[PDB]
């Protein structure tokens, strides 16, 4: 995303190890409504993966 | 030239029962909600003539 | 005159019922049509802003 | 609903040793354990610039 003026957002904010998964959930759709005016998307890149040892 | 215009005529809106109308289209018709970064400004003939050189 | 008397009342019964039932049809009906042109403004409500422009 | 057209191009990379590098594609196969380290990313602009990046 391209940003106009600098933006910080406390609502946001996560822990710094942050494990717990709970403390993860998304919306792309909300973010996106918080920061729209001053956010216009831009990249796209994407991977597809599956179970494995690790 | 049969097989051509046979699908030509396979991906218009007929009138009547078909088979893209049963089998899912993905809502067919869509009107695009488009939040992009706006188009990049290129004049035409410039890349034309360069094109044609090439 | 006994029998008289319960069967006239059961026809009346059944003309309160009827158009009752009737009544409540058309409600229903005009109900689900404002509702129904609701959802489409609900869907200007939600729709994220294009930020395309010429 | 809606459709953002990708101007910018995106550069995603896991280095799975000191030489080997998996490119990260749109639409591509990759396993965890090249995704057990964080990524780099190469995208080309000047500095007045600010950006979010997301994954």
């Amino acid at each position: 995303f391209k940003q106009d003026k600098r933006i910080d957002f406390s609502g946001d904010t996560r822990p710094s190890p942050c494990y717990q998964l709970a403390q993860r959930t998304f919306h792309t759709f909300d973010f996106y409504k918080k920061h729209q005016d001053a956010m216009t998307p831009a990249g796209l890149a994407f991977f597809q993966c599956r179970w494995d040892d690790s | 030239r049969y097989r051509r215009r046979a699908e030509q005529e396979a991906r218009k809106p007929h009138w009547w029962r078909t088979y893209r109308e049963h089998f899912g289209e993905e809502s067919g018709p869509k009107d695009r909600v488009d939040i992009g970064l706006p188009p990049p400004k290129v004049s035409r003939t410039q890349q034309l003539l360069e094109r044609k050189q090439a | 005159q006994l029998r008289r008397k319960a069967q006239r009342e059961k026809f009346a019964r059944r003309v309160v019922l009827l158009s009752q039932e009737m009544d409540a049809g058309l409600q229903a009906w005009q109900l689900r049509q404002q509702e129904k042109l609701q959802e489409e403004e609900g869907k200007q409500k939600n729709a994220l802003k294009s930020k395309g422009a010429l | 609903g809606a459709t953002f057209v990708p101007r910018v191009p995106l550069h995603v990379a896991y280095a799975v040793g000191e030489d080997d590098l998996m490119p990260v594609y749109h639409g591509n196969e990759v396993t965890p354990t090249e995704a057990a380290q964080a990524p780099e990313v190469t995208y080309e602009a000047d500095e007045g610039s600010l950006w979010t990046l997301l994954l």
